[PDB]
């Protein structure tokens, strides 16, 4: 029909009642430009659409509507790596075209087949603090919690690039037997960021390794929400049909959450805690549910979402929600970054509750998990002692505390300090970790089972 | 019958409804999605459709089933996995080639494929029967009949026809009831709306031991059979971990696990782990699972399944209690259930309360807990059962004042904590005594004293030690360890040891092994003994250093004791714990003079 | 954890207390260190 | 055309508005006040009218301008003071006897009295010409690159009429273009809606700095064109100074100054001062003002102009980027642009997010940052130009934890921490090495190493030395400076020279606050050679007192380094530094032995 | 309370009525009126919450002609553990003093665990026998 009105990202159509929920419609501007949207609400003889593309210039009887008569599905192909796409279901970059062999829905249940069997295969990042203290699995979800003084993009790229070199070393070990694929999606970040990422992937290896979805900040909030959904379709097909392990790097996850926030402000929808939607739980879930092993059980989708915290607080709604849902927490610290530690990952609150699922034992040691717990415990004591060193001085602290202050300093500067291309095998990391444990005496290492301490020291 | 007027978000408005009950189950559209009637405005009934909608047309058909969202209670609930909208998940895998629910599937409530062996009751022809009576029984497990076939509540009469011993299917008739002619036939399953609690004979006092098998609960604040519990905490809290332990060790004859909107990998883990691991009272083929039924739901899976989870599960529990079983129901988390409501209040356009969660929250939680407790089973044989509810919640960023946690705490009588600092050092779950209480503690100690342990006397000193430890720690921080007295040093050490050896359930070889109330008691005898003898010693003149180095071996032993399997002399008193008592005595004396 | 209503009144006066107290403790330390340097020299003599 | 339905506040709704776009410029009433349609409900268009809707009865006519609200881009920008939606303030002073624009007074965006000399390009009639290709140019400057006239972006065709060389007015046509009949006429300016980003050939990352001419910017963490940067606010006792100095000392081709919503004391100071001050590269004709184009809004100006302020400035910056020029956008302050959003929201009835600031805030900032950056300019022979945004973000809650600051820093890659105590004492600029960072460091340091400086070695070392000095200073307070080695004392001695010369610069003198990028590198060279040599010499047998007497003359020179002239033979190689190096090596043999 | 008025006034009984738990009453007030014209006050708790309260306090007090009395001891649970929250705050203005419990004693193990510093009755001197 024709546009009735427009109030923000919501568009009021006066139409007829034949449309179905999320059925595509195309808005024909008087310029003769077509932009796409999907109906968010339908009522009798009228619709509310949210348009992906644009949010202004929308007329009345000079404008027209046309129905596509297909509710939105993403055209998925398995020849997607190396190929440049834009976050809009097609490239607007003029990159190699998407093609379709299935079109798969982004609602969060197309044909979805996931974990009835939990991850047991270890996948390494080449970084000790990640791998040893928390571990990463063939379905693991780990949030990178970052800040406005940390460079989020440099760490994001760091984890991805080094996990591509380690992952074939692990294929030979028989941790794997199937392909590796990267799906990189950037949604609504700066130009400066976008360019940087592409440059990073090229240096380490190639861009044949990865598939790229690029979405620009100048493009709307409505576009931004569809951008990860496009990533999900890509990854699920690859795992399902061609038994490939898929690694998704989703940047920026915070970018996506602010978008949700905008479609409740310029909607009449009342928001929940701290101005973030009440139905914020469901929006976030959609990304995280579509993870784990994929049917055949040689395919998988593994997630590393990248969150930048704006206030850097742990009372902000985004970091909290994400944490309950995700299988691990990786906290990256501004204070380490300042001191000259790269990567500057603080493990004080980094925790996995699904620690068993995260570790490996058939392509990693059984001792891996036992040592990690002890290390974490001994790091924590070393932090309690650090605060006490400032207050009390060395004028009353105990013999035991002194060992823990030394351990803390040796631990930051050796374990967490690694070259920009220097990759550590998980077995070598144990040897490093054992050096860290070795200064404490056999009565301070009392919590650990006697069997392990007498065996390996 | 009805015709869709509008779909605005997951909310659908359909005209041509002359009726419909509250929360009536419908199949909406040609797709046949789940719904319930929340409200009616005019002739147009607003029905929320809670299975994901990306393609429902206006003027699609609306079919009323004619009764509310309900559950089947009948044979083959055990070792059979279901959703919160009672769809068998296994049935879906085979048919659909969609391991999880895809958009638009309609699979019946039970398995009508598995024949079951029916034997007749003490009620033969011409005998009166009434709801909740044992009309018969069904063999389900290798050791016991799980599902005692009950006449449903709100049915009555005399039995004209009793089917004989043999195999039958679920939809075939097996019972005929006389009261105003053929009142109806009955089938093996019976139905019940899940917003109605099941009626009991009487509720009975809660004062009987509930052994959850975890050292840390037994030591500090045990639960009771009939219990209600709140547990907060936020990721790295060990809640999945304590569920798995809880299912293995649990003395209750049924455990019902409720996944309210879980990782999916978490559900995949617990499912695999029950048949991989062995039970403590023995279990032949899928050992732990024989006692376990799963209601599992993931984070984006239907909002109805997630909302109904606590009611589907509590109804199951009440039915097992009417059967005469002791039930431990674990729900994890009620907070994820609370998000389902936050979402419901926005969509409908009803006004919510604080934090954008509605005000009806407080009533709905309270209703769930009150149906729990220990009771005398409804039905003529008469038995004793319990439903002891352990309900997990999550703080909003370290804020325990968020409506969900405060509400649950309102209703509970037992509170068990969770401390973030202590989890970082790996001591989860982390329960102290300034974030936790139990009203059952007083009666519970009286019952344990009887059974053998000295527990009440040791419990009081144990509480004190922790309570003083915290306060003494604040002085170490600010002033330094230079303002302490020697007895206060003692309180600090014994405390650090307690923190590790009960609260930590983290491995170092193997995740820790079944520790009973008896085991837990021995640990307490050794820590409390250490503290008394040491303070005497310092009071009476002696070095701190001499005393701590000397305890040494004994400390390593208690740490690792829990990894070793129970019984090492006996369960009651281990030889390993018995011997330390002598060692302390020998040390105390060397020290004094 | 803490009240969500009028923690601001007690907390505001604490905060001020702390920074004001800190400044003041620094002057008392400065005086104590001031005299200390002087006596160390006088005592050796 | 439309008829006014309601005037409720400054919001006016009008009926009978068809083919009304959603950014449509409209003129309300008989008076012709400026307004723009934010929303449309039905037949009725909801307009925010920026000027007083006093005297406007219901029933006045509403006349569409027939196109969105646009800004004009073309000759005669420089040396003009403008509104937030580009309206010459200067022209109102001539006519009205007013500084400001009062209600019922609108005028065109570019002056039509002024005529400029149009010179044709390299294309003639019958040539096909494409979007952004250089059709001609206007020359009216001699100090900087002028206004090179492009064919309007997203416009193609064959040129029917190319006007020959001669003076034409801005209003008057100089082009007709053949593209499906007569495409339209075009004029010397082009209109572009400002809430749409201007295209360029492609955008690139930044890599290319230019003369900042303030030593501290280059030295502590380099200043780059095509950058994203946060500078703290101060509300005109510190904010004003750094802004005035950045405009004056930076010899970037253009500078576009935007005052979003300022005190009015600051607006008053920037306009009077620009012709008065001298260029730092030579030339008269109102020195700095000739390079400057100003958008100057006090908070008193209409709220849509305050919201619009940055958008119009950014389009301006983007236009000059296609000519191939390096631009500094100096915007002050985003907190004040943000304040406008908050106001406009409450008037509409929009529900905001945290602290009363909308949710349009975070996406509008992200969109804004990306328009700014480095790009290869559009037009056939291609050049490189840049747009560098330095945006101040002031207190908006009395802290920097408010939504505007916290959002921006994140997208931003650079923070420069002004120091209040030093600022109140009138050292400008005085950037703190503790709070500050640049994530541009790496790529840039490699760029200067290419060009000729030893820059990576010196910058990194500059930072370490100062960080180290805070930590050694604490050992002096508590233990004493006398028990510490000569080496440590030296680490501090050098840090004090680095602090005095660079960081404590006075923008009230030009032999103390203007030196080229090479000159700034030569000074820093001088201090580093001394640090190493001083530590080397004390190790081989020297003392702090001995060292100080011995270095003498070179130490005095380095102290006196800032007072020296921007040249000595060249402004790129300062001969006095190159010879200083020799005097240092000769001094080190003498001192050490 | 109506039943208490019958006994106190007709047959001259001293009535002690215990009304537990006022928190459940307060909650009920919030949930209703989410679908009437009347629309809740401060923090989603009714502004007319005070009117409700006052209807309970109405049938309490001394009785005319001195046939009997009704004395009332309500039990309120502070849900956030602060008295600056609505349930203690409105109720406290009506009431003639308050007796506030103690969290700290409880942990120690004391019973009854109240404290005396936040507890004050103003009409103490004049009331007593």
């Amino acid at each position: 029909n024709t546009v009735s009105g427009v109030n923000g990202p919501l568009v009021i159509l006066e139409k007829v009642k034949f449309p179905r929920y999320n059925e595509i419609v195309n808005l024909t501007l008087p310029d003769g430009t077509v932009r796409q949207g999907q109906v968010l609400e339908i009522r009798g003889d009228r619709a509310i659409v949210q348009v992906f593309e644009g949010t202004s210039g929308i007329d009345v009887k000079k404008t027209t509507v046309e129905f596509t008569g297909e509710s939105l599905r993403i055209p998925v192909s398995e020849d997607m790596l190396g190929r440049i796409f834009d976050g809009s279901g097609r490239p607007i970059d003029n990159g190699p075209k998407v093609f379709a062999e299935d079109y798969l829905d982004i609602n969060g249940s197309p044909i979805n087949p996931y974990a009835r069997i939990y991850p047991e295969e270890m996948i390494s990042t080449g970084v000790s603090a990640i791998d040893t203290m928390n571990s990463i699995a063939r379905g693991q979800k780990i949030p990178i919690f970052s800040a406005s003084g940390l460079p989020h993009n440099e760490i994001a790229a760091q984890i991805c690039r080094q996990a591509g070199l380690v992952r074939p070393t692990k294929d030979v070990h028989d941790g794997h037997e199937e392909n590796f694929s990267i799906v990189f999606a950037a949604m609504g970040v700066n130009l400066e960021t976008a360019r940087f990422f592409k440059q990073d992937f090229e240096e380490n290896g190639s861009l044949e390794r990865t598939s790229l979805f690029l979405n620009l900040a100048n493009d709307p909030t409505i576009e931004r929400i569809i951008t990860p959904r496009l990533a999900l379709t890509t990854a699920e097909y690859l795992a399902y049909q061609t038994e490939r392990h898929v690694l998704t790097i989703l940047t920026d996850m915070s970018s996506y959450a602010d978008a949700l926030r905008e479609v409740s402000a310029a909607r009449e929808e009342v928001p929940g805690r701290r101005g973030y939607p009440g139905y914020m739980y469901t929006d976030l879930s959609t990304i995280y549910e579509r993870a784990g092993r994929v049917e055949g059980r040689n395919g998988s989708i593994t997630q590393i979402p990248i969150l930048t915290m704006p206030n850097d607080d742990i009372t902000h709604p985004i970091p909290d929600l994400t944490g309950y849902i995700t299988e691990g927490q990786i906290f990256v610290d501004r204070q380490l970054h300042n001191k000259g530690i790269y990567p500057p990952i603080n493990v004080l609150p980094s925790l996995s509750r699904l620690m068993k699922s995260a570790i490996g034992e058939g392509m990693t040691r059984k001792d891996h998990g036992d040592v990690s717990n002890q290390l974490y415990a001994k790091y924590a004591i070393g932090k309690d002692a650090a605060a006490m060193k400032a207050v009390v001085g060395e004028e009353a602290l105990s013999i035991e505390d002194k060992l823990s202050l030394e351990f803390l300093e040796k631990f930051e500067k050796t374990f967490i300090t690694q070259g920009a291309y220097e990759d550590r095998t998980v077995f070598e990391s144990l040897d490093q970790a054992w050096s860290l444990l070795r200064i404490y005496p056999k009565e301070m290492l009392n919590r650990i089972s006697p069997k392990i301490l007498d065996e390996f020291y | 019958y009805g015709a869709i007027y509008s779909v605005s978000g997951p909310v659908v408005i359909a005209e041509n409804m002359i009726g419909c009950a509250m929360y009536e189950l419908v199949k909406v559209g040609h797709d046949n999605l789940v719904g319930e009637v929340i409200r009616i405005d005019g002739d147009k009934a607003t029905i929320q459709v809670y299975e994901e909608t990306a393609g429902l047309t206006v003027g699609d058909p609306v079919l009323r089933t004619g009764k509310p969202l309900s559950v089947e209670l009948g044979p083959g609930l055990m070792e059979t996995i279901y959703d919160g909208i009672q769809r068998p998940l296994k049935a879906i895998k085979e048919e659909s080639q969609s391991i999880y629910i895809p958009r638009g599937i309609d699979t019946p409530a039970l398995d009508r494929t598995i024949k079951w062996q029916f034997t007749p009751g003490k009620f033969q022809v011409g005998d009166h029967i009434s709801g909740g009576d044992i009309y018969g029984s069904v063999f389900e497990n290798s050791l016991i009949s799980s599902h005692k076939i009950l006449l449903p509540p709100r049915s009555r009469g005399t039995i004209t026809w009793i089917a004989p011993a043999g195999e039958y299917t679920l939809d075939e008739k097996i019972l005929e009831v006389e009261f105003d002619g053929k009142k109806s036939d009955f089938t093996l399953y019976h139905t019940w709306p899940v917003r109605v609690p099941r009626p009991v004979t009487e509720k009975l006092s809660a004062d009987y031991p509930l052994l959850t098998g975890q050292r840390v609960l037994d030591a500090l604040f045990p639960c009771v059979q009939g219990g209600t519990t709140c547990i907060p905490g936020a990721f790295g809290c060990g809640k999945t971990v304590i569920s798995q332990s809880l299912s293995k060790y649990s003395n209750s004859d049924a455990i019902i696990y409720v996944g309210c909107g879980e990782r999916g990998n978490e559900m995949a883990e617990v499912l695999m782990e029950f048949p991989e691991l062995y039970t403590e009272m023995s279990g032949t083929k899928e050992p732990i699972m024989k006692r376990t039924t799963l209601v599992a739901n993931t984070s984006n899976m239907p909002v109805a399944a997630r909302e109904a989870s606590i009611y589907t599960g509590i109804t199951l529990a009440e039915y097992f209690r009417d059967q005469g079983k002791n039930v431990s129901m674990i729900a994890d988390s009620s907070s994820r259930w609370a998000e389902a409501l936050r979402e419901i209040s926005g969509r409908l356009g009803e006004m919510p309360a604080d934090q954008g969660f509605p005000a009806y929250l407080g009533a709905k939680l309270a209703s769930f807990y009150e149906r729990a407790g220990k009771a005398v089973a409804l039905g003529s044989p008469d038995r004793t059962g319990s439903v002891s509810i352990v309900a997990a919640v999550s703080p909003a960023g370290g804020d325990f004042s968020d409506p969900v946690t405060t509400a649950t705490l309102g209703i509970t009588q037992v509170f068990w904590g969770l401390d973030k600092k202590l989890a970082q050092r790996k001591h989860f779950p982390s329960i102290n005594t300034s974030v936790s209480y139990s009203k059952y503690t007083n009666v519970l100690n009286k019952f344990y004293d009887s059974n053998y342990p000295e527990f009440p006397v040791l419990r009081d000193r144990m509480k004190e030690i922790l309570s003083n430890a915290e306060e003494l720690e604040q002085v170490v921080q600010l002033v330094g360890k230079s303002a302490l007295s020697d007895s206060d040093k003692i309180t600090l050490d014994v405390a650090t040891l307690i923190k590790e050896d009960f609260l930590q359930q983290n491995g170092y070889s193997t995740y820790d092994a079944f520790c009973p109330i008896w085991k837990t008691f021995d640990m307490m005898r050794a820590f409390i003994s250490y503290h008394d003898e040491a303070q005497k010693a310092v009071a009476n003149g002696a070095n701190w250093s001499k005393l701590a180095d000397s305890t040494g071996d004994v400390k390593h032993a208690v740490s690792s004791s829990k990894f070793f399997e129970p019984s090492r002399g006996e369960k009651e008193v281990h030889g390993e714990f018995e011997k330390l008592l002598s060692t302390m005595q020998e040390r105390f004396a060397e020290s004094t003079d | 954890v803490f009240p969500t209503r009028m923690t601001l009144g007690l907390m505001k006066t604490k905060l001020k207390g702390a920074n004001q107290g800190y400044s003041l403790l620094k002057r008392k330390s400065e005086a104590l260190t001031k005299r200390f340097r002087d006596i160390t020299k006088r005592i050796d003599d």
